[PDB]
């Protein structure tokens, strides 16, 4: 509706979802880094979480040998030296330098004095390093092909009680391993065994008793059982049975002793329940019973008592003047009764080789757990512990307190037999999600600890008095940590940027693998499941199908990450009956106590009138009444993610097949002319507006002009005097995405159309009218057409390839180097000798391909002339050279060439010359054209700025014959001074803005002329950007919108396709067998809705062609579409977009039911059966059955046939094994594996196996022989010893083995 | 002296000479001090004159 739906009005189908607006999709990583990098003034730097906290915790250090402190005042964040648009091309680190304040003091002097001559601080400052400031779209550009950091889901810090499921048990008993997982430190395990004893299995190394751990803390021995036992009201020998005991625990126990009352009696021999005996004892002023022996007497008891509780007596020496049995058993099994022995045992467990010492062992345990420097348990860990086991306020303390271990042991021994449920280790709230913010904070803390160690080692040598500021602080490990985090980290491994949805789903991707979490193998079948608390916070359908399933599940559309780390999904809070509007993001930990009722419930005008609303009180869904309901779901799509929210009729799809469709929504290339789906989802507009590569109007003013490359916008309807002026949006042209695909933007706004702030001005890759459009809607017939779609393959019409509707660009952008080799500097001149003139075409004098010249597969791209030594002089080659008179070229051909493909044209050829000698004799015209275009765009920006400035000045002066004097823009030419002064101030501010722009442009041109950033070896690097125009050739993995994937079948002409009743031929002919097998019947419902929308569009466009803007057309649009009536004259433009089918925004779970689709088909002139008569195209006959012919939203998934095809008879071979390389990188060969060699082994094809893995690949002396034989004509070969067996016997011979052939 | 004499040999996998190891250490120390005091990373041609050595040798 905000200039994005007015021309693409989507008839919504949700009942009434307006609980809470969904947050920004990229807001997860944005808000994460915005607590890791404040980037504001001093009062805004107060952040207990982020880089500031770790820095202030690691930066201040002391010197115990010289009394030198290194204080931290604050750090100042500077702007990035390179812009994102300029850093994407330079392929450098889009980072900003970190400036931190230093203060070294020597006040603490000797002679019992606290102030020295240099006691005053110096206020130093050191260049910490450059950190990759998060882009506005959340990309984290470290180099070319920007990689976004996926969030990680590691085990949240805190105590855990993983009750064993019988595995590793004696016979069938449980273990109840109480393990506290610290945020940064050593793990602790308090598991049990078959002997019913608690063992502190520290970090799963040894199984020493917990009594040693208690002795290490100091609270063990005669004081550890105080909270476990107590004194009994027993007496001594006297008349009868005298004892001042109170009966309070004798119920449900047989009367082993006659504990009858004193006067009358009680405690009968039955002892059934003691319901009356307890009441009588309580009402009789105490349960005075007149009565064991073999009990536990380990209570507090040195003159008459002794250590240990083992009497086996009848209380000799005047007695020394079934719920809990764990503590007494561990104290006896422990062989260490002294804290020193426990410390020695702990030291031997941790470091068995090192000899344990008295103070060394005590220091080891303290540094391990009692030290906050090593056992850095985050605040989230402490709060999680306080919630699991109740404790006092401990947010400040991080290390596990001595009282915390006691409470952990008590809760463990309580939960061993009931007394509260265990803490599931596979809970969403139990698994706190970490993002790029926390990950970078932890790795920067590690780097700062390394830098602190280096500074402590270096400060002992250099004195602090009269020392150069920041001379001992290093900067290598500071930036090295972030470089490794963005260079080869598992979390920063890649950024799926095939389309705006792939970026969002990749940014909102919680990967459970990587450093700090379980690897791909470590996952297992437990973490690869979906817990009930995952509902609303993490999508259960959108997940990779490969081995990493359940580990890289993306975050929900509404879910947010709290400050602690837990995922907080929104929940519309409701009172008794009446559901209020107050919403709160309830974390998964606090969601268990609260009862939740799902959305899509029939609520009345003021409350819910169902009284049997569905929902789940804690994970398990049940039928909760209207009352006793406090939390309600915000929207039905809260459970699905961004990539899954765009699946129309997703409630109809299968739980498994929707995972296939949700994964391909993010795996759809950006198509040219791609329009929004007719049966799309309302989430598409939000995902396209809250994604990257789409320019959003940051102002309210009206657009001035649009030329594709840029779009100028006025300031606003109410703009400040000199705040920002006009804001021009430089539209991103066809640049190679991270997936080697196109990223193009089109100025959807027209010249002279007012646009409010916050809306999408120009569409991004695969978008139309602001809405996300992964592909184009094509007429689909779900019928098996002549077997071309027998399997999941998808038949195709020529109209979907002839009209250029499913064609992308896929800019490869190959890279070439000119590194100075040891045998002379490598050259990039015109061409290498011994090359035909046909391949040298399309090359300028520099040697690179001309910008815009089509290059066939294998043609010369950049001539690389690499000097080397004299090649091996062969006699035949020397004779040939002497015969032809030529001379042997001393240089080897190394010019870059295009691999086998259909790339063709070249978009951009960027050259990065060395700073030393740049543009000397190569790439001069390239840099000249670059500076010419830069000056041209600068002049255009200056002209538009001057135009809008003159317009504003005229608007301001007209209110304060001006046409006869146009030169009075800077002078009033009258007696006025206040107005003239204000105009002069505004003009000087605008001139300062122009000067700042000119300064930025001159800095850019100076950086270009001085030499771009090049590696240390290569001096001239050419980055040729070749762009393809891949059509819909047979082989492209054109998958549907719901999960019905399939390779495109043979491209049938637009004549053989099945004819419709109106004469139109369907663009695709799918297979109906995919619906019954994989229950994705929503694809059929989605196709019916698309057919209804297409018929409505054909009816409206057929109604506008006869009468443009007719009085009756608005009536039909209102009947079909209420936010439709618009006072503007855009109705003539809205129908132009609706002619291709009126789009629909169907919710993920509140869309149109069967009755809604039926009514839509009736009102859209569609047959009520949903299908339609479809005449055959091949032969031509009315099919004797209703065929479904709708407008399905097909995609153009990146798994094409071009990027996946491969054929290499003989390519470059490896070195360790001399085998052909793998993959399509460099002429690879399909690896013939053990499981694929067994296919021929079981077969009689042993000659193939004697030539496929003997002479084909791993026979350097047999491969050439067989190739020469095949070229000669005879199909004979020979191969005795392959290179694989040779390297194997050489490796075995490397050891003490005697692998040696014989006879 | 023994660690610096041996670390300079059995650490690069190519047995870089001791004097070349000390030269590269001096170069990296100069680059670090320049990043700390002067500002951005200096060009490789500037490091040749910053240490009073041949320009081609530093390259």
């Amino acid at each position: 509706q905000s200039f994005t739906g007015k021309k693409r009005i989507r008839k919504s189908f949700g009942r009434i979802p307006e609980a809470v607006q969904m947050p920004n999709l990229i807001e997860v990583q944005r808000s994460s880094y915005e607590q890791f990098l404040q980037r504001e003034t001093r009062p805004g730097l107060r952040r207990d979480e982020g880089v500031e906290a770790v820095f202030k915790s690691v930066f201040p250090i002391k010197d115990f040998n010289e009394r030198a402190v290194l204080e931290y005042v604050s750090y100042e964040f500077e702007e990035p030296k390179y812009d994102v648009e300029e850093c994407i091309q330079r392929d450098m680190t889009f980072a900003a330098p970190l400036k931190v304040k230093l203060r070294l003091i020597v006040f603490e002097t000797e002679e019992e004095t606290g102030a020295r001559s240099v006691k005053d601080i110096k206020e130093q400052d050191v260049y910490m390093g450059d950190i990759p400031l998060m882009t506005d779209k959340g990309t984290f550009i470290v180099n070319g092909t920007e990689r976004v950091i996926v969030s990680q889901m590691h085990r949240s810090p805190g105590v855990f009680f993983d009750h064993d499921k019988g595995k590793t048990h004696a016979s069938g008993k449980l273990l109840f391993a109480a393990r506290v997982i610290p945020y940064r430190g050593s793990w602790l395990d308090f598991e049990f065994d078959a002997k019913d004893i608690v063992y502190v299995r520290i970090d799963r190394r040894r199984k020493l008793p917990a009594t040693t751990f208690l002795y290490a803390l100091g609270m063990d021995g005669e004081e550890i059982l105080t909270t476990f036992y107590d004194v009994v009201p027993f007496e001594k020998r006297s008349g009868g049975w005298a004892t001042p005991y109170k009966p309070e625990r004798w119920r449900g126990v047989k009367p082993e002793f006659p504990l009858v009352d004193a006067d009358t009696g009680e405690e009968v021999a039955p002892a059934g329940t003691k319901i009356t005996a307890r009441q009588a004892k309580k009402f009789a002023d105490g349960g005075l019973k007149t009565l064991l022996t073999g009990r536990y007497l380990a209570r507090d008891a040195e003159i008459y008592a002794e250590a240990g509780d083992e009497l086996d007596v009848t209380s000799i020496q005047a007695l020394a003047d079934t719920v809990g049995a764990y503590m007494r058993n561990t104290l006896r099994v422990d062989k260490n009764a002294i804290r020193e022995d426990a410390l020695f045992d702990i030291y031997r467990v941790m470091r068995p080789g090192e000899p344990p010492t008295v103070e060394a062992a005590e220091a080891m345990f303290k540094s391990l757990f009692f030290d906050a420097e090593r056992y850095d348990l985050s605040s989230v860990g402490r709060v999680k512990m306080n919630m699991r086991l109740e404790q006092d306020v401990s947010d400040e303390v991080r290390i596990l307190r001595k009282e915390d271990v006691l409470a952990v042991l008590k809760v463990l021994v309580g939960l061993r037999d009931g007394r509260g449920e265990i803490d599931d280790i596979d809970n969403l709230g139990n698994r706190r999600v970490r993002s790029v913010g926390e990950l970078l904070e932890n790795q920067y803390r590690v780097g700062l600890l390394r830098m602190e160690r280096a500074i402590k080692e270096r400060m002992s040598s250099v004195d602090i008095d009269t020392v150069m500021p920041h001379d001992l602080i290093n900067a290598k490990p500071a930036a090295a940590a972030v470089r490794e985090f963005f260079g080869s980290s598992q979390l920063s491994q890649f950024m799926d940027q095939t389309n705006p949805l792939s970026e969002i789903t990749h940014k909102r991707r919680l990967s459970a693998l990587g450093p700090g979490g379980l690897t791909r193998e470590r996952a297992g079948f437990e973490v690869r499941d979906v817990h009930p608390t995952h509902y609303g916070r993490i999508c259960p359908i959108e997940t990779p199908e490969g081995p990493n399933i359940g580990l890289i599940n993306s975050l929900a559309t509404h879910a947010r990450v709290n400050k602690y780390g837990f995922i907080e999904s929104p929940y519309r809070r409701v009172k008794d009956g009446k559901p209020q509007d107050e919403v709160v993001y309830m974390s998964a930990m606090e969601e268990s106590k609260h009862v939740i009722a799902q959305s899509n419930i029939k609520v009345a005008e003021g409350e819910i009138v169902e009284d049997l609303v569905p929902g789940r009180i804690n994970g398990e869904p049940t039928l909760l009444q209207k009352e006793t309901v406090d939390l309600m779901d915000v929207s039905p799509r809260q459970v699905v993610s961004v990539a899954a929210a765009l699946i129309p009729f997703l409630e109809n799809d299968d739980a498994n097949r929707a995972l296939m469709g949700s994964n391909m929504q993010r795996q759809a290339v950006p198509l040219v002319q791609s329009d929004a789906p007719l049966v799309g989802t309302g989430m598409e507009a939000v995902v396209a507006r809250d994604s990257g590569a789409v320019v959003i109007a940051k102002r309210t003013g009206v657009v001035e002009q649009i030329d594709g490359t840029r779009i100028v916008i006025r300031a606003t309807e109410e703009t400040d005097p000199a705040r920002s002026g006009v804001d021009i949006y430089r539209m991103s042209k066809f640049q190679r995405s991270n997936q080697s695909t196109c990223i193009n933007q089109r100025p959807l706004v027209k010249v002279g159309d007012r646009i409010v702030a916050g809306d999408i001005i120009a569409d991004g890759p695969s978008t139309e009218l602001g809405e996300l459009a992964l592909g184009r809607n094509a007429l689909v017939a779900f019928m098996p057409w002549n077997g071309y779609n027998f399997e999941d393959s998808i038949l195709i019409s020529e109209r979907i390839v002839r009209d250029d509707v499913f064609t992308s660009i896929h800019i490869e952008e190959f890279e070439v180097m000119a590194r100075d080799t040891k045998l002379g500097p490598e050259e990039i001149t015109r061409d290498i000798p011994n090359v035909g003139e046909e391949a040298l075409r399309n090359l300028d004098e520099a040697g690179i391909v001309a910008i815009g010249a089509e290059v066939q597969p294998g043609d010369i791209l950049v001539g690389k002339v690499t000097p080397k030594g004299e090649s091996p002089m062969t006699p035949e080659e020397k004779l040939l050279r002497a015969i032809f008179g030529e001379k042997a070229s001393d240089v080897r051909d190394t010019s870059l060439r295009l691999p086998p493909g259909v790339a063709g044209t070249i978009v951009d050829v960027r050259v990065f010359n060395r700073h030393g000698v740049d543009k000397d004799e190569r790439a001069l015209a390239i840099e000249r054209a670059e500076i010419d275009r830069l000056g041209k765009d600068r002049d255009d920006e200056f002209a538009i700025l001057n135009r809008n400035i003159s317009g504003r000045l005229k608007e301001l002066l007209i209110g304060k014959l001006a046409q006869v004097a146009s030169g009075l823009w800077w002078q009033i030419a009258l007696e006025d001074e206040k107005a003239m002064g204000e105009l002069e101030s505004l003009r000087r501010l605008f001139d300062e803005n122009r000067k700042r722009l000119d300064r930025r442009f001159e800095d850019k041109v100076d950086k270009l002329q001085r030499g771009d950033e090049l590696p240390p070896g290569v001096m001239k690097m050419v980055k040729v950007f070749v762009a393809v125009k891949r059509k819909l050739q047979p082989g492209d993995k054109m998958a549907g919108r719901h999960g019905n994937k399939g390779v495109i079948s043979r491209i049938l002409p637009i004549e053989d396709m099945p004819f419709l009743a109106d004469g139109t031929h369907v663009d695709v002919v799918l297979n109906p067998l995919g619906v019954p097998s994989r229950m994705n019947v929503g694809q059929i419902f989605e196709t019916h809705l698309g057919w209804a929308c297409a018929n409505l569009g054909k009816q409206i466009t057929n109604l506008l062609e006869d009468w443009q803007q007719g009085g009756q057309k608005q009536a039909l649009v209102e009947r079909l579409t209420e936010e439709l009536p618009d006072t503007e004259e855009g109705l003539v433009e809205l129908a132009r977009n609706l002619g291709k089918g009126v789009p629909i925004a169907t919710p993920v779970f509140d869309g149109a039911r069967m009755d809604d689709i039926e009514g839509h088909l009736e009102m859209a002139g569609v047959n009520k059966s949903g299908q339609s008569i479809l005449f055959d195209g091949l032969t031509g006959e009315q099919f004797k059955r209703p065929v479904t012919v709708g407008y399905i939203y097909m995609l153009k998934l990146h798994h094409l046939v071009d990027d996946k095809i491969h054929a290499r008879s003989i390519g470059p071979y490896s070195l360790v094994t001399q085998q052909p390389l793998g993959g399509k990188a460099q002429f690879g060969g399909q690896r013939f594996g053990e499981m694929e060699v067994w296919a021929l082994e079981a077969y009689g094809a042993a000659y193939t196996l004697q030539e496929m893995l003997t002479v084909k690949s791993d026979d350097v002396a047999g491969r050439t022989k067989v190739y020469e034989s095949i070229v000669r004509g005879d199909d004979t070969f020979e191969a005795g010893i392959p290179e694989s067996f040779n390297v194997l016997v050489k490796e075995m011979r490397s050891l003490g083995l005697n692998v040696e052939l014989e006879n | 002296q023994a660690i610096t004499r041996s670390i300079a040999d059995q650490a690069r996998t190519i047995r870089i000479p001791v004097h070349m190891i000390e030269t590269i250490n001096k170069i990296v120390r100069t680059s670090r001090q320049m990043l700390h005091e002067i500002g951005r990373e200096p060009t490789p041609e500037e490091l040749a004159e910053k240490l009073a050595m041949p320009l081609e040798k530093v390259r």
